[PDB]
């Protein structure tokens, strides 16, 4: 069963997750080439491995500014998290180093582009189309949140699209392996449930309310809460009230309502069934949950690729160099990354 | 519309995370 898949799934986790992996590369084995795009602590370049000659999407962290930022357990939480885990729709960490300056976490490049990009073009994506992805996110959370894990930051501008045409959940900056509640104020403002503004305290809940708002986004090109500031984000999603686009079938608008619950005690994901009434919801009916982990469903959107290295489907970025200092900076803070 | 309050607002680049 998908019982007997977690338990071995778990197993493999525990035993990366008790003893990580750690310097397995540097700078000088990599060409840096262009960067792919850019975040509030730290910059992802596309790159070559000059040995097997493949290309990679390495994550800069300067040390210094996640110290400022305060996000040093935060970081250790994504490098220990990212190499100890392993599914389909998870960006693949294959190395991982640090020098006097920086923190390196060297990835599959994913080469067509980002979620966020393509659903911005398009404007909106056909339900059938949203549920290809949502799909593959439900599996996803079902296998992250049973290694106690909770993500804490889906949104398409972290959804990368492969050559396949499927889901790579990259960043795991937020991430967390928590048994019981977890207070930190973090994600991104759209996206954050009512919990996590209201200083309440949360769970795994608050995955399944931003799986919620994603596939509202992807379904009507907008998302159910936005305002030209935060705090007015803030307000609508506390207040509870959501309106739906009239193209929106029946069936998503009564997924949505449940996902949207404000109330965490009703809100899908979070009841006795736990995955189960997101996987046989009305809305899932046509989607074969095994097809879709296997692959062997056929991607309504396959992204072009002029051949490898291309980087057409990411918008240009200003770069920066890479300075290294010839003394350490942070030694002590990152010393187990 | 709705769709075209969203396009003539400020967030419709790239949200990047908050902090403390
Ligand atoms: N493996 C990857 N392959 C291709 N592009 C990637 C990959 N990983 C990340 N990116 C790109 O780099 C961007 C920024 O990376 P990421 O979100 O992980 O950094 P961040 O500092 O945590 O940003 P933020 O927290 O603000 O979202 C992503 O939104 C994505 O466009
Ligand atoms: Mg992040």
């Amino acid at each position: 069963s998908v019982k007997e898949f977690l338990a071995k799934a778990k197993e493999d986790f525990l035993k990366k997750w008790e003893n990580p992996a750690q310097n397995t590369a540097h700078l000088d084995q990599f060409e840096r080439i262009k960067t792919l795009g850019t975040g509030s602590f730290g910059r992802v370049m596309l790159v070559k491995h000059m040995e097997t000659g493949n290309h990679y999407a390495m994550k800069i962290l300067d040390k210094q500014k996640v110290v400022k930022l305060k996000q040093i357990e935060h970081t250790l939480n994504e490098k220990r998290i990212l190499q100890a885990v392993n599914f389909p729709f998870l960006v693949k960490l294959e190395f991982s180093f640090k020098d006097n300056s920086n923190l390196y976490m060297v990835m599959e490049y994913a080469p067509g582009g980002e979620m966020f990009s393509h659903l911005r073009r398009i404007g909106r994506f056909s339900e059938p189309h949203a549920r290809f992805y949502a799909a593959q996110i439900v599996l996803t959370f079902e296998y992250l949140h049973s290694l106690d894990l909770i993500y804490r930051d889906l949104k398409p501008e972290n959804l990368m699209i492969d050559q396949q045409g499927y889901i790579q959940v990259t960043d795991f900056g937020f991430a967390k392996r928590v048994k019981g509640r977890t207070w930190t104020l973090c994600g991104t403002p759209e996206y954050l449930a009512p919990e996590i503004i209201l200083s309440k305290g949360y769970n795994k809940a608050v995955d399944w309310w931003a799986l919620g708002v994603l596939i509202y986004e992807m379904a009507a090109g907008y998302p159910p809460f936005f305002a030209d500031q935060p705090i007015q984000i803030y307000e609508k999603i506390v207040s509870g009230k959501v309106r739906f686009p009239s193209h929106f079938s029946s069936d998503l608008k009564d997924l949505l309502r449940n996902l949207l619950q404000v109330d965490l005690t009703k809100r899908f994901g979070n009841l006795k069934n736990g995955v189960n009434d997101i996987k046989n919801h009305k809305w899932f009916a046509t989607t074969d949950w095994i097809a879709i982990y296997q692959r062997k469903v056929e991607a309504p959107f396959i992204p072009k690729f002029k051949g490898p290295g291309d980087t057409s489907n990411f918008d240009d970025y200003e770069e920066e160099e890479i300075r290294v200092s010839i003394n350490e900076k942070c030694g002590k803070e990152f010393s187990e990354f | 519309t709705t769709y075209a309050d969203f396009i003539a607002s400020g967030r419709t680049g790239r949200r990047n995370a908050i902090h403390d």
